[PDB]
């Protein structure tokens, strides 16, 4: 509720203001104004056109690293059970297993941009 | 023993903030089957009542339950008061 | 004559290996660019206030032409 | 009396970005030997209205090249969510007592990515789209490493709760413990907010403006206000962590002004930091993050997991 | 109403899956399933559970991040494709918004509507539990377990995620 | 100078401090002079429900001590 | 962002300066020296002058 | 009467436009070096409200410092097209007024004003720091001059 108002009274300024500023300034438009931007010489080839990504093999690596947020960000519950002897041997196992992960990436060249 | 600090110093040296890391996790893996203070983290987790003390049934034969709680009986917080 | 500008050695002794483990872990070398900067916010700034003040010229100055009168 | 109490957080907080524009373009001439706005208003004190008033009565274009639904959508996502990264913020007593906030900010903080990956592909300029692709990188830089490092300070206070932070830090700053995480968490936040040196997805000399290439008048005017936004929000949320002030609740001005003095020398080490350092690579950051920081992150969050335990100082769950 | 409040959520949770399942420019599809994953952050968060429905919006940020970084790589083409581009985009499209009206108009009349399952349409609130927990979420401290009482859960999935890292550089490795 | 940049920052400190100023006051101002309720658990929930009933006013910051039992 | 090829195509500040001091007397043609490294304009004349 | 209001309406907007010049950065030869020195500490055009912004979109005024070449030109007018009015292009120096040294040659134009309109001439080869500044702010006082909306209302 609190957070539904709060919620859309940020939106609904942030949409009045995109609304004032299509509609308060004058307008003059013309094909030469609008074409795309590429330092005063006209592109060559669509901006649509594919764009190699270089670092592909540690965007799948974040993936695989951003759920141990999810495993890992319960542990200031965890670490309030009666089995601390086994919570902690099972918190620092899942971390040790995520530095092997980051170890082995990283020594066999995983981390390093393709050329 | 002359090798084994002659490849720490040259990590140190290439490498010094793999060497904290090491030393930091190393640390986290030892201490806690070496500190004394390891088992009080398991009885204050213990002594916190998350739920209701369900009274039992005194059926005449349970000296060491208390009646009330003001009793000598039951565990007690002494240890923690002054921890 | 001449001289070499980035040929040199770092001391391999423990101290100095320490040194440099200090300065990368703590970023010494990166606050000593902190402290020149923050110097600068307290030295007064070189701006003339123009139109009110110009910078100064000399006689030989070379501005627009004009055509003389004995 | 709720639509006021946010009026009485939005309308300040735009009134602040307009005043940082001022003390940044003031800070960073002096510290280049410069004055800085001094001539519009005394001390440049009306140059923020000046600015704000020439680009809402602008022109604003759209590229014909462009997809027009994301290209109006994205200047809204950046302001909005902007905004919203401010209700859960303990000054001392939150808009919105979130029990999650540290997870809500987390989520919103990603969320308003996409205002700058949309606002690039929307687009359909080359610039914008390397400008884009280089907030692709930089948010698998600093994502993975910023929310360890926020599990590893959480481990001492006891929840995701912001205002159970000011409970944790009443007897003593949690910088004292956790300096080695507050340097790394400093250095996120300005990888967060695309803050020199970190600022790539702009990178004026490389990308001439980067994402925001095409966008002009008032829908680059939201771009920006978001922007500088993020960056007291951000130091704000370095203060609570890091600088927690003591609560009086019979005093809760006190607490503002204190804690309000903090988030400032922290917004203007965002300036100091600007005007002396060069930019990285967005590839060196990457490895700086990855090689540097996430090795340490793991290691001082197994070490935070078992030091409470090893002291018996395992904080409360409520 | 705000009774409905999450029969509202599922009606735009469904939508968004109407829009990535009509296949556009993934670009458009992964907007769809950033939708779809806020809503169900939503619902899940309406049933008491918070971490959960915080957890699968933040985790699909991420995923939807890189494929976007992705898409502009490997699945792009001169004109990417809206809604309103493709007779087969657009039918589908049209399709599954009429076929959730449908659901939605005999849910809401009849408040019965039998399609594979018996749907009751009384309100999602008439299911809720009308007693009260004690001093902690029930979702925290379940989830708080998976390292007292799943040990054989972190194990196998401890042991996945390390494979997997191994198992991508493999197949991404050529020549 | 470099205090011709302070100004500014009064602005902007000022604007800073409005936002928790004017929680407090208001959260005071609709409860009753007290801190707002916080609710994080649901126990604490059911109590401030139960307050709202013992009010009679259906207000749950509209406490009723000892002259409420006879 | 990794470079296959550089292509500088420049003459977008080519003014015939070659071709101008040839209209010149060698005084005339001094200042035209001024102008190609305008960042070392004194050691521009330097060299024609001592050609000179 | 109400040409009174507009008029000081127009004085708001007029204020908003000359306060905030926003020069895009573009330089073309000698010229912009001491364009750069307009900028410098000693001048500090930041300190009346100019900002250099690299995007045309993002421009209020372009200052043509240097000389244009044929190959040059079609690019300049480009980036002129692409700026949002109100836009205003300041000439400086005597390559980009008329020519200048190299008004005979093959490859340059003899004036900036043949492809872009201008407002203001600076002259000098090259003008100094003090008087490009001097041209902005005449170009500041003809923007105070504007009475768009006193022509509007009498339409
Ligand atoms: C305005 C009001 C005052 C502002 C605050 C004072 C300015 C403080 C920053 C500038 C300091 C001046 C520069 C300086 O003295 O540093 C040189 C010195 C010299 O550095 P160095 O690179 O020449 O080498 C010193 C170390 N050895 C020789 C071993 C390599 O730098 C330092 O020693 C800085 C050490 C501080 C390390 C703190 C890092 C962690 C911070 C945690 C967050 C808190
Ligand atoms: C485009 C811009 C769209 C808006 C951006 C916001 C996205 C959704 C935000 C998620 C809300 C949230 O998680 O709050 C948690 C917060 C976290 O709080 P909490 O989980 O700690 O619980 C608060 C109450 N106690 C502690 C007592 C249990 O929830 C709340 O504080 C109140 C919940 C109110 C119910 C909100 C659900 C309806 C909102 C659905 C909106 C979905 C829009 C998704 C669109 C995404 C596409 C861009
Ligand atoms: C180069 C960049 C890195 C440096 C960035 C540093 C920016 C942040 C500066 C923090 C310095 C500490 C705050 C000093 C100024 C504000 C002090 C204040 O208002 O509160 C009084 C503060 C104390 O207020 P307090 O409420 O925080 O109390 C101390 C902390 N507890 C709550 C645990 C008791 O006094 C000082 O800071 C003196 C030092
Ligand atoms: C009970 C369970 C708890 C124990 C968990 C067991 C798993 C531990 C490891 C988990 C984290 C993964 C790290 C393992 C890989 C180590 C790094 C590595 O393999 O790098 C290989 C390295 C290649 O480097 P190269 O380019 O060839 O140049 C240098 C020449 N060596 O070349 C090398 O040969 C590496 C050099 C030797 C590295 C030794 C690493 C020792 C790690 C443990 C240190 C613990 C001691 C510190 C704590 C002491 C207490 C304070
Ligand atoms: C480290 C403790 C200090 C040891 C020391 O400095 O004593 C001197 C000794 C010899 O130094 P030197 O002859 O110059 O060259 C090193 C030859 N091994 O130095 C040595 O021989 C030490 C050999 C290296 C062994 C340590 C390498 C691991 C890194 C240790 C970090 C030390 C700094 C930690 C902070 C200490 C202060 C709290
Ligand atoms: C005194 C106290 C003793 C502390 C232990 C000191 C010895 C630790 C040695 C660790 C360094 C391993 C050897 C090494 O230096 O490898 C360097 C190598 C550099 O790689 P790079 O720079 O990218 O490219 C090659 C350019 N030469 O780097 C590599 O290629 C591999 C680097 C391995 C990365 C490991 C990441 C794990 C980080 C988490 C740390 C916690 C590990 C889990 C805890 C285990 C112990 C319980
Ligand atoms: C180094 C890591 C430890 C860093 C310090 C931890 C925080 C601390 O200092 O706690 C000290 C505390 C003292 O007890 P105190 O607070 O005075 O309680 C009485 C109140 N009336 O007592 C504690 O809480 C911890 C006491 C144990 C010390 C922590 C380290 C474990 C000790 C292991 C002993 C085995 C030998 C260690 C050396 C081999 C390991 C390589
Ligand atoms: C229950 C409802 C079942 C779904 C029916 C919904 C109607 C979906 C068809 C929408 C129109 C369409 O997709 O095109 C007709 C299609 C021929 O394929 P089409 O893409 O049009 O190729 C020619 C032009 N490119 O032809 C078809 O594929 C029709 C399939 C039947
Ligand atoms: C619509 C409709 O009326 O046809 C439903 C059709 C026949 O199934 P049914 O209605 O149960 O049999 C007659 C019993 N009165 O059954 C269907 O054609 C429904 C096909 C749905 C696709 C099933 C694929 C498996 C999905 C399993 C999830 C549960 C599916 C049921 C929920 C979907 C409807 C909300
Ligand atoms: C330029 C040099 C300075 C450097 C920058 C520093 C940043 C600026 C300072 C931080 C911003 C604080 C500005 C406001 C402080 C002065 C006002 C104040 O302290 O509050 C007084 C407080 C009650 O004030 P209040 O609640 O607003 O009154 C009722 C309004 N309806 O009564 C109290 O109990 C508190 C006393
Ligand atoms: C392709 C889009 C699918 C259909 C969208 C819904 C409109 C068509 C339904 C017709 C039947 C009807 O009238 O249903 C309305 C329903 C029921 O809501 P209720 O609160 O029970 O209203 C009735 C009870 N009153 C009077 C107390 C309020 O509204 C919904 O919550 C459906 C979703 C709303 C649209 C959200 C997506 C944007
Ligand atoms: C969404 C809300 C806005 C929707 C758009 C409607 C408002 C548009 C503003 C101009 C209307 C108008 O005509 O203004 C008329 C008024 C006074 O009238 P007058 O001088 O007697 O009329 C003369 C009509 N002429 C001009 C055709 C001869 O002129 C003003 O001095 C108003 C200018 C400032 C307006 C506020 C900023
Ligand atoms: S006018 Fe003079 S300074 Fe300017 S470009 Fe031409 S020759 Fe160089």
């Amino acid at each position: 509720m609190n957070l539904m108002l709060a919620l859309l009274t940020n939106f609904t300024l942030a949409t009045l203001l995109v609304i004032i500023a299509f509609w308060l300034p004058q307008l003059n438009v013309y094909s030469e104004k609008t074409s795309p931007y590429e330092c005063g010489f006209d592109p060559m080839g669509s901006a649509r056109l594919p764009f190699s990504m270089k670092f592909f093999l540690v965007a799948i690596t974040f993936l695989l690293f951003d759920l141990e947020i999810a495993l890992l960000l319960p542990l200031p519950w965890a670490s309030q059970t009666a089995n601390l002897n086994t919570m902690l041997t099972m918190a620092l196992f899942l971390i040790i297993l995520l530095a092997v992960s980051l170890a082995y990436e990283w020594t066999q060249k995983g981390l390093e941009w393709t050329e | 023993a002359e090798r084994v600090a002659a490849f720490l110093k040259n990590v140190w040296a290439k490498e010094p903030v793999l060497v904290a890391s090491f030393a930091i996790a190393g640390l986290a893996v030892i201490l806690p089957t070496l500190s004394p203070y390891t088992k009080y983290s398991l009885m204050i987790n213990r002594a916190t009542p998350y739920n209701y003390p369900v009274p039992l049934r005194d059926d005449g034969n349970m000296p060491d339950v208390p009646s009330h709680p003001q009793d000598p009986q039951g565990p007690s917080l002494e240890w923690l008061k002054r921890l | 004559t001449y001289k070499y500008v980035n040929l040199r050695e770092p001391s391999m002794d423990m101290k100095s290996v320490t040194d440099r483990a200090a300065q990368t872990l703590l970023w010494t070398e990166l606050i000593r660019g902190l402290g020149m900067t923050l110097s600068y916010l307290f030295r007064e700034p070189a701006t003339i206030n123009y139109p009110f003040e110009k910078g100064p010229l000399s006689p030989r100055f070379r501005g627009e032409h004009a055509l003389r009168r004995y | 009396m709720f639509m006021i109490n946010i009026l009485m957080l939005i309308i300040p907080i735009l009134l602040a970005v307009a005043f940082l524009t001022l003390v940044e373009r003031k800070v960073l001439g002096y510290m280049q030997l410069r004055k800085g706005p001094n001539v519009v208003g005394p001390y440049g004190l009306l140059q923020p209205i000046a600015d704000a008033i020439k680009l809402f009565i602008k022109e604003p274009l759209r590229p014909a090249t462009s997809s027009a639904s994301m290209f109006i959508l994205a200047p809204i996502m950046a302001l909005g969510l902007a905004l919203t990264m401010w209700i859960p913020l303990p000054m001392p007593y939150p808009l919105i007592n979130m029990n999650l906030g540290v997870l809500f900010m987390l989520a919103m903080s990603s969320l308003a990515v996409y205002s700058i990956l949309w606002s690039g592909w929307a687009s359909n300029s080359k610039y914008a789209l390397i400008g884009a692709l280089r907030a692709v990188a930089q948010t698998i830089s600093y994502e993975v490493t910023l929310a360890i490092i926020l599990l590893s300070v959480l481990l001492m206070s006891g929840s995701f709760t912001l205002s159970t932070l000011i409970t944790t830090q009443e007897q003593m700053w949690l910088i004292l413990p956790a300096w080695p995480l507050a340097m790394m968490w400093f250095i996120s936040t300005l990888a967060e907010t695309n803050r020199a040196p970190f600022d790539l997805t702009e990178g004026e000399s490389e990308l001439v403006s980067g994402f925001n290439v095409e966008y002009a008048a008032g829908p680059f005017a939201l771009f920006f206000m978001a922007e500088y936004a993020n960056i007291i929000m951000m130091n704000i949320f370095t203060a609570i962590l890091f600088l927690g002030t003591s609560h009086n609740p019979h005093m809760p001005e006190l607490y503002t002004i204190n804690f309000t003095i903090k988030s400032l020398l922290l917004t203007m080490s965002f300036l100091w930091i600007r005007a002396s350092y060069p930019r990285f690579r967005y590839d060196q950051l990457m490895h700086l993050l990855w090689k540097n920081f996430l090795p340490l992150t793991l290691a001082l969050c197994m070490w935070h997991v078992s030091l409470p335990i090893l002291t018996s100082g395992i904080p409360p769950q409520t | 109403m705000m009774l409905y409040i999450v029969f509202i959520l599922s009606v735009i949770f469904v939508m968004g899956f109407v829009g990535f399942s009509s296949k556009p420019s993934p670009i458009y599809g992964g907007l769809g399933l950033i939708v779809s994953g806020g809503v169900g952050c939503g619902i899940v968060l309406n049933f008491g559970g918070s971490f959960l429905g915080l957890m699968v919006f933040l985790i699909y940020l991420g995923g939807m991040m890189v494929v976007f970084g992705y898409t502009t790589a490997m699945a792009t083409e001169q004109y990417p494709e809206i809604w309103l581009s493709n007779k087969a985009v657009l039918g589908a499209f049209v399709t599954g918004l009429l076929m959730e009206f449908f659901m939605v108009y005999y849910v809401l009349k009849d408040k019965e509507v039998e399609v594979v399952f018996e749907f009751n349409g009384l309100g999602d609130w008439v299911i809720y539990d009308t007693g009260d927990s004690g001093f902690f979420s029930e979702e925290a401290m379940g989830i708080a377990a998976l390292y007292s009482y799943g040990t054989w859960l972190v194990i196998v999935t401890g042991w996945s995620l390390l494979i997997g890292v191994v198992v991508i550089m493999e197949i991404t490795r050529g020549n | 100078m470099w205090f011709e940049v302070l100004p500014g920052i009064a602005v902007m400190g000022v604007c800073l401090f409005i936002p928790g100023m004017a929680t407090a006051r208001i959260h005071r101002f609709s409860n009753g002079g007290k801190e707002k309720r916080v609710a994080h658990y649901p126990y604490q929930w059911y109590l401030m429900e139960r307050d709202r009933r013992v009010s009679g006013v259906n207000r749950s910051y509209v406490s009723k001590g000892l002259e409420n039992i006879d | 962002e990794m470079v296959r090829k550089c292509d500088p195509h420049i003459g977008l500040l080519h003014r015939g300066t070659e071709k101008l001091i040839e209209y010149k007397t060698y005084l005339q043609a001094l200042p035209y020296f001024d102008r190609l490294d305008y960042v070392s304009m004194m050691c521009n004349e330097q060299a024609y002058s001592l050609a000179v | 009467r109400g040409e009174y209001v507009v008029a000081k309406l127009d004085d708001l907007i007029n204020w908003a436009r000359r306060s905030s010049l926003w020069p895009m950065t573009f330089g073309l030869a000698c010229c912009a070096v001491e364009m750069m020195h307009m900028a410098a500490p000693r001048y500090d055009m930041d300190r009346f409200g100019v900002v250099f912004r690299a995007s045309p979109r993002q421009s209020d005024v372009m200052i043509v410092a240097g000389t244009l070449t044929n190959k040059m030109a079609p690019a300049l007018r480009k980036v002129y097209d692409q700026m949002p009015e109100p836009r205003y292009v300041v000439s400086m120096g005597s390559c980009a007024n008329g020519g200048g040294y190299y008004h005979y040659s093959y490859s340059v134009v003899r004036g900036c004003d043949r492809i872009v309109p201008v407002d203001i001439y600076v002259p000098g080869c090259p003008p100094t720091a003090e008087a490009l500044l001097y041209g902005i702010l005449q170009l500041q006082k003809k923007i105070k001059r504007e009475k768009r909306l006193r022509i509007w209302y009498r339409r």
